[PDB]
């Protein structure tokens, strides 16, 4: 009976979203269980946040076309749905945009609150393309976890909206692709032992050691309901 | 003329309606024309029947 | 006979579910049969799946 | 005698007339479900003496 216990030991931040995680020393036959279970449990149930409704003034349905903007309005919304947000203190917050002049309408020039960061300000939303246009828009941003359709939020509510409200699906788990990989270790004689590396590419709104505490967390609970009873 | 769109009145109306979805309410006013309007824009812009 | 006829549109919006038909150039037809979350698609030796 | 297209349907609960304008015609944009009214249309019919 020789059991040891992992302690996470190296972070090593490639950019600003890939990010690689060392784990050490796990005794044979349990790289893989680990290295496994934290994988499904990373690409399902993390929580983040993501745009989930979109106002924008003289207009009635999302099949239109706008004076002076290039893209139509299918298209705004389609690159609404991919910003990345980070909200600090609440779990709904709207957000204010409004611009005028030739040229691209990126997502630099939200106007912030106090608490919300934008992680990359130099993505684009519209191009304009006439001296005098001009777009203003109001979104809200939400918090949850998960998948969520529009279909499933407009038959489950019975709340009533006026004619210009228009609903974006939600895609909130923030995490993107993850690999791991299991090598083999130092220890002064014990030559027995492994590690355990996982690399992790996602956008903004999680520090990978946050993901992982959260991971475990989640893994240990369910297996409490598990231990105790029977 | 756009009357509606800059008063405190109907700003203030529109905000304590939306938060008490559970009230009936009775909202008295003036005259009929002022009523007519008021009607309109609560169905257009919030959605209160 | 006629005096006025008004004549209105609809439009929806239609997506992927099972038993909905797909078929490659070559002559291959299919009929959707799951939709199966990320985790369990296979995954080449990098983390990409299928 | 001729139709007529309007928003003063006898027997019709209110419910149902907040989607119709002064001419009895569907707004622009209002989102509809199978069983709604889209024109409201009334068949005059034989006149009897009182």
């Amino acid at each position: 009976t020789e059991f040891l216990k992992p302690r996470l030991v190296d972070i090593e931040q490639v950019s600003s979203t890939h990010a690689k995680v060392t784990l050490e020393p796990l005794e044979r036959g349990f790289g893989h269980t680990l290295g496994n279970a934290l994988r499904r449990i990373l690409l399902s149930s993390m929580p983040g946040c993501a745009v989930t409704e979109v106002e924008i003034d003289g207009v009635l349905h999302e099949y239109s076309t706008k004076e002076g903007v290039q893209e139509d309005i299918l298209e705004i919304l389609l690159n609404l749905k991919g910003l990345a947000v980070r909200v600090q203190g609440k779990d709904e917050v709207i957000l204010t945009l409004n611009k005028s002049g030739i040229g691209p309408v990126t997502a630099a020039d939200i106007t912030h609150d106090g608490d919300v960061e934008i992680v990359k300000p130099q993505h684009v939303i519209c191009h304009l393309t006439d001296e005098n246009a001009s777009i203003s828009m109001r979104i809200k941003v939400q918090r949850g976890r998960g998948y969520v359709p529009a279909s499933t939020r407009i038959h489950s509510e019975e709340d009533e909206r006026p004619i210009g409200r228009l609903l974006v699906d939600a895609c909130y788990s923030p995490v993107e692709r993850i690999a791991y990989n299991v090598e083999a270790a130092r220890v002064e004689q014990r030559t027995d032992l492994d590690k355990l590396v996982i690399e992790m590419e996602t956008n903004g709104t999680i520090d990978p050691e946050e993901a992982i505490r959260r991971a475990a967390t989640i893994l240990a609970e369910q297996l409490e309901a598990f231990v105790d009873l029977r | 003329a756009t009357w509606w769109n800059f008063d405190p009145r109907v700003e203030w109306l529109m905000g304590y309606l939306t938060s008490h979805r559970s009230q009936k309410v009775l909202v008295i006013c003036a005259k009929a024309a002022t009523a007519l309007q008021l009607e309109q824009v609560l169905r257009e812009r919030e959605g209160i029947r | 006979g006629v005096l006025k006829i008004v004549k209105v549109y609809l439009a929806v919006k239609r997506r992927i579910q099972p038993g909905d038909k797909m078929a490659g150039r070559h002559g291959n037809k299919g009929v959707i049969s799951k939709i199966n979350p990320i985790e369990d698609m296979p995954y080449d030796e990098n983390g990409t799946p299928v | 005698g001729p139709e007529e297209i309007t928003a003063d349907i006898p027997n019709v609960g209110e419910a149902a007339l907040s989607k119709l304008d002064e001419s009895g015609i569907v707004y622009i944009g209002a989102e509809v479900t199978g069983g709604d009214i889209l024109v409201g249309k009334v068949t005059p019919k034989g006149e009897t003496q009182l």
